[PDB]
């Protein structure tokens, strides 16, 4: 299955951008969708995740009051809204499917690695 | 302005007042939780003891719970009396500062803040008082 | 025998911990750990071979450094621990204050030529909760 | 043997062996299908599930 | 008889009580986190001691039990055989996948059986673990569901989290336990 | 460990009394921590440690016995060495020893020669900066001139100090020598500090000795009760000992809390 | 989570990269994965479980965990391996995933 | 059990908390008076 | 108070009575001491 992202976006120094990812040739099912802020020339960091099966989320502390991560399993598209976007937030913003599958709030299986990655949504902010 | 900003973002600044919230919460939590202990009794529930045993035996089990519960009330009361004495000492000192720092000018070193005391302001806080102590600190010395 | 304390820099900084086995010879507790002779065994625990004997007990996992800083988490005697680069948990003899050389002379006085108004604060616990208990 | 539920007043109650005196009121607590009783942070019955209707009732102390 | 690791598997509801928005600390027989689980393929006697964990991926080979992914916890406590059950829709051939699954009670049977022996009934793969009297901190969500857990015996961090009843610990030194050295031998004179 | 030994029968019966041990442990850890606040509030009023001057004779006023000696192996002043010789399981040295009864003593955070560093800094600051020490940056002042200031703060003009400086300095120096001599030969001089040595020794001695009491039990030894009686009866005898031992811990802890409050009042006054 | 800034070796050499955790992250949980990232490319999962390799990855890639330290081994290093390697792990449910910085390997 | 607001609630265990006589906004009146007196 | 109110003159506000302290007298009482605190209270102000 290939995750497909939006891309080539340029935004203002105090703005709001919503990045979309579609699961092409398959579905998200129970997989958790993660978001990674790799900055140019830098290493990569966790932004957060959404699990379409439950509607449950997780955020890295840095983005707890800044980024909203959601998904809609009926269109089979995941979304990330970066609000109050700053210059420091320029990143490739990769989305990926995690191996972990969540069936219910008390039942989950698989690891936390990510196999299927999108191509990245570069968001450049000035 | 610096004080307002420090109070806005700095935690532990009022830890002394937070401590009496937490100490009392703990004293009550340990007290209420002793009701679940058996203290040698068959069970912690008086209704179970009475349903289960005829009075000649039920009374024994109840006495085991009564002794345990009187003891937990006594330990609670005793620590509240000791703690209350500590609070009173703080209240008396705060009252002293109100009289000497707020309603006067202090000549006592390091009493009413570091530096030479000029005046103070008694701001209220939950379970206490916070004084803003305004002092004069000499600076920029030169060798004569 | 003795108490076991776990030393943490705070999870907001790091979840990394050091363990203090209180009131014990470090050689003996280390042996008991490797010999599987301790009762409260931690199933995946490893000492990491950084064991430091202090007057308070055997401190395991904290590095010992020869630097000093203000005391943060006290351990005992002059030893305190904190989270520092070498970040990792480190143990050190605490600093008492800044090192200040004050000249003494029988004909020289320093006199302030400026001043600064400063406002500081004091916090006092004037009262506690008025609890009441129905004994019966 | 059983009686009707008496609500919003001081009642002497017995729910499947759980007894006490208190005020039974309708409750929003989301009990699981296998949970019969609910508890407060301290270990007191906060609520019960009714043995015949499976409705959830909170229990307040009798004043 | 092969080996597998239990990755937070075997957690169950200790009782019939609704609790919510809370961390409940309790001692009971639980499958320790990352304990060793014996793997089996196909009917040997597998001894039952202080509670047993059982799971199978089957295909439908395990169709009965003898006491004298579908997963269960069987424990003998205070005169009753308690049985907990749960099930993950994951297709795995010879291993337990890593994962968490809180199990719900099914049975509470008043059977006066000294259960020391256990055997599966195999018609025409499965796993067995053992429970230990460990202490766990069970995390209950707003609807009374255990969604996570801390095994208080695993490491000093887990122990400290249990001691302060939190998943977040502030800075400082906390006493969490007490240790004793145990004897190397027996001197009788 | 105090109540029960290596007996699991006792350890389990003890849980039926609820969380008494966690409250007893917090009460003692609470005051033990307080004891390290008391010495910080009293001695750590020094933001900058001042180096001990190489000059011990200031304007004719002799501080040699007040300040640490630069050649002597100790970190203390002569008067401190005298004070330390009149007053008097802890892992001292080192030799980390234990007693069977679970009664131990924790080390202080601020050790004796760290405390001595603050006292040396306070005296050195007094000798070279004076009262300026407590209000902003310390300012050096000739010693005789700070004395003139101090004389003029009591209504006596400064003229007295400068005209009679030799007599004033001689009376100061003689008074110090008299103190050293009195501390050398006079007992009870530091009785207030000796009292907290003796009060704590007694509290621990009465606590440990309660382990020998039967409290209605057949015998004080848990091993004897268990060897002697089958569990249905052994448990009764153990409960008699558990109740007695919980009670002695509670009386110990309570008197330590009251006593600690008295110490804190002294520490606060000393800090003042 | 901590990683060295670099690693290196001759083609055909066994070269390793280490990661250190805690009693969460690496240690505490057996969920440590590794990624290979060439400049301009999307990180490829090389290691899925502490020792388990995903499909599409050559067998020169393997690894293990001991104590709180994870290790990536590339046995028989190729020129095509000049990529950063990143490790990540289950951080526990509040953080969920934690990553170290990249270690650049040079052949 | 403290009767705050109002909602006067009780717990089964007989542990209650009494209200203070001088409430938070009465205390605030004294602090305002003390500061105002200081200022003028 | 005996040391500062009776054997001296206090400069501490509201210590040794309200007003400006001048002197005090230590009268005995059962189980205690009663101090008579003599103070100067300014009065009859005029606006200048
Ligand atoms: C400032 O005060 C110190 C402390 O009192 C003075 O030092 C003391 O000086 C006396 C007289 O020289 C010493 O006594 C002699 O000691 C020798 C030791 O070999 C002995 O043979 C003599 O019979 C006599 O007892 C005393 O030990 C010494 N004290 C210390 C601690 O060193 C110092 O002289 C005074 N300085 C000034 C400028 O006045
Ligand atoms: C105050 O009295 C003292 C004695 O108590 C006088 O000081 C001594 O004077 C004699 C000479 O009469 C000297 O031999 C001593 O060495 C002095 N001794 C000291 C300081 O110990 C002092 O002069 C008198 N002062 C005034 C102003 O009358
Ligand atoms: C001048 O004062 C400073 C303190 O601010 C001191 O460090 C310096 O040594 C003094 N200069 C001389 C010549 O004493
Ligand atoms: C499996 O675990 C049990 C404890 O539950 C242990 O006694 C046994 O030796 C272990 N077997 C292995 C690793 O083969
Ligand atoms: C509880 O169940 C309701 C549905 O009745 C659902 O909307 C809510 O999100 C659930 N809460 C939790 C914590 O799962
Ligand atoms: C610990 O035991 C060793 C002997 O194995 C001994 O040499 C040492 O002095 C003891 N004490 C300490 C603090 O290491
Ligand atoms: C008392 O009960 C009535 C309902 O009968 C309710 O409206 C009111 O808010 C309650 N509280 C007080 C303080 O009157
Ligand atoms: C004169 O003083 C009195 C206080 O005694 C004050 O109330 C009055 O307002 C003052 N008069 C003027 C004109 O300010």
């Amino acid at each position: 299955v290939q995750l497909v992202q939006s891309g080539a976006e340029v935004k203002k120094p105090g703005s709001s951008v919503k990045v979309s990812c579609k699961a092409s040739g398959g579905t998200f099912n129970y997989h958790v969708v993660g978001w990674v802020r790799q900055a140019p020339g830098q290493g990569l960091e966790w932004v957060g995740s959404v699990s379409p099966a439950l509607g449950r989320t997780n955020y890295a502390r840095k983005f707890q009051g800044r980024v909203t991560i959601t998904a809609d399993k009926s269109s089979n598209i995941a979304y990330m809204e970066l609000t109050s976007l700053r210059f420091e937030d320029t990143a490739v913003y990769y989305c990926a499917r995690l191996l972990l599958v969540e069936y219910t709030t008390s039942s989950r299986a698989g690891g936390y690695g990510m196999d299927v990655w999108g191509q990245g949504t570069t968001v450049t902010v000035s | 302005s610096q004080i307002q900003e420090s109070l806005t973002t700095t935690s532990t600044a009022l830890g002394k007042l937070q401590d009496v919230v937490n100490q009392n919460a703990q004293a009550l939590n340990t007290l209420v939780k002793q009701l679940s202990s058996n203290f040698g009794a068959i069970s912690s529930v008086l209704n179970d003891i009475l349903s289960r045993l005829d009075p000649p035996e039920a009374e024994v089990q109840i006495d085991r719970l009564i002794t345990g519960r009187l003891q937990s009330l006594q330990t609670y009361v005793t620590q509240q009396l000791i703690r209350a004495a500590e609070i009173r000492a703080s209240a008396n000192l705060a009252a002293t500062k109100m009289s000497e720092c707020v309603l006067g000018q202090s000549k006592r070193v390091d009493f009413c803040g570091k530096g030479y005391h000029l005046m103070s302001f008694p701001q209220a806080a939950p379970h206490g008082v916070v004084f803003l102590h305004v002092t004069y600190v000499p600076s920029q010395e030169r060798n004569f | 025998f003795g108490g076991v304390s776990v030393i943490t820099p705070g999870t907001n900084a790091s979840s990394e911990v050091a363990v203090l086995y209180q009131d014990v010879n470090c050689t003996d507790v280390s042996t008991a750990i490797h010999a599987d002779q301790l009762t409260p065994a931690w199933r995946i625990y490893s000492t990491g071979n950084n064991v430091f004997q202090t007057q308070a007990g055997c401190l395991i996992g904290a590095e010992h450094v020869d630097t000093s800083y203000e005391c943060d988490i006290p351990i005992g005697a002059g030893i305190c621990a904190s989270y520092h680069t070498v970040k990792s948990i480190v143990a050190y003899t605490m600093s008492l204050g800044a090192d200040s050389s004050i000249a003494y002379s029988n004909n020289t006085i320093a006199i302030p030529t400026n001043f600064s108004i400063s406002i500081t604060t004091e916090v006092m616990p004037v009262s506690m909760a008025k609890t009441s208990v129905d004994c019966n | 043997l059983s009686t009707d539920l008496i609500k919003n007043q001081c009642v002497n109650f017995n729910f499947n062996g759980l007894t006490g005196t208190g005020v039974l009121t309708p409750s929003s607590k989301r009990f699981q299908p296998f949970q019969q009783f609910g508890r407060d942070v301290s270990d007191f019955t906060d609520s019960v599930r009714d043995p015949k209707t499976s409705e959830i009732l909170d229990i307040s102390p009798c004043a | 008889y092969t080996q597998h690791t239990s990755s937070m598997r075997g957690v169950y509801y200790p009782d019939e009580i609704f609790r919510s928005d809370t961390l409940y600390l309790t001692q009971d027989l639980f499958l320790p986190f990352y304990s060793n689980v014996t793997g089996f393929h196909t009917n040997p006697v597998i001894p039952f001691k202080d509670g047993i964990y059982f799971a199978a991926t089957e295909k439908n080979v395990v169709r009965g039990w003898v006491f004298g992914l579908r997963e269960f916890v069987f424990k003998n406590k205070d005169g009753f055989l308690y049985v907990y059950k749960g099930y993950q829709p994951i297709d795995v051939v010879r291993d337990l996948p890593s994962g968490f699954n809180t199990l719900k009670p099914i049975f509470k049977l008043p059977l006066g059986i000294n259960i020391t022996n256990f055997r599966a009934i195999l018609t025409a793969a499965y796993f067995v673990g053992y429970l230990k009297p460990t202490t766990f901190m069970l995390k209950y969500d707003e609807n009374g569901t255990i969604t996570d857990a801390v095994d208080c015996s695993q490491n000093p961090l887990a122990e400290l989290k249990c001691s302060v009843k939190s998943f977040e610990i502030d800075k400082g030194i906390y006493q969490t336990s007490n240790f004793r050295v145990v004897p190397s031998g027996d001197v009788v004179r | 460990m105090y109540i029960c030994g290596d007996s699991t029968e006792c350890a389990n019966l003890l849980l039926q009394y609820g969380s008494f041990c966690t409250q007893l442990n917090r009460a003692l850890s609470g005051i033990a921590a307080e004891q390290d606040r008391n010495t910080r509030e009293v001695f750590a009023q020094v933001k900058q440690m001042y180096k001990t001057p190489t000059l011990k004779y200031f304007g004719g006023f002799n501080f040699s016995q007040i300040l640490p000696d630069p050649l002597k192996p100790t970190k203390r002043s002569f008067i401190e060495d005298l004070l330390f010789n009149k007053v008097t399981g802890e892992c001292l040295g080192l030799i980390c020893a234990q007693k069977f009864n679970g009664l131990t003593v924790l080390p202080p955070l601020l050790t004796d020669d760290m405390i001595a560093a603050y006292t040396a800094a306070l005296v050195s600051g007094t000798a070279t900066a004076g009262w300026t020490f407590g209000a902003g940056a310390a300012l050096q002042i000739p010693f005789a001139m700070q004395m003139a200031y101090r004389f003029n703060g009591i209504g006596v003009t400064q003229n007295v100090l400068y005209e009679n400086q030799k007599q004033i300095a001689n009376q100061f120096n003689k008074a110090i020598s008299q103190i050293q001599e009195s501390l050398t030969t006079t007992s009870t001089a530091l009785g207030k500090l000796q009292d907290v040595v003796n009060q704590n020794a007694q509290a621990l001695n009465t606590l440990v000795k309660q382990l020998s009491s039967n409290f209605g039990a057949i015998s004080s030894v848990l091993n004897d009760i268990l060897s002697r009686l089958d569990p249905p009866e052994a448990e009764v005898q153990i409960d008699r000992l558990i109740t007695g031992r919980l009670q002695s811990l509670q009386t110990y802890v309570t008197q330590q809390l009251i006593r600690a409050a008295e110490i804190r009042a002294s520490a606060n006054l000393a800090a003042t | 989570l901590t990683q060295p800034p670099s690693a290196s070796g001759s083609p055909g050499q066994s070269v390793t990269i280490s990661c250190t955790g805690t009693y969460n992250d690496i240690g505490g949980y057996n969920f440590v994965s590794w990624y290979q990232q060439h400049a301009g490319k999307v990180p490829k999962l090389m290691i899925f479980e502490v020792s388990k390799r995903p499909s599409g990855v050559p067998d020169r890639f393997s690894g293990s965990k001991s104590g709180n330290t994870a290790s990536l081994t590339v046995s028989g290093l190729q020129a095509e391996d000049e990529a950063d390697y990143y490790c990540s792990s289950f951080a526990g449910s509040n953080t969920f995933v934690v990553f170290g910085g990249g270690t650049k390997l040079t052949v």
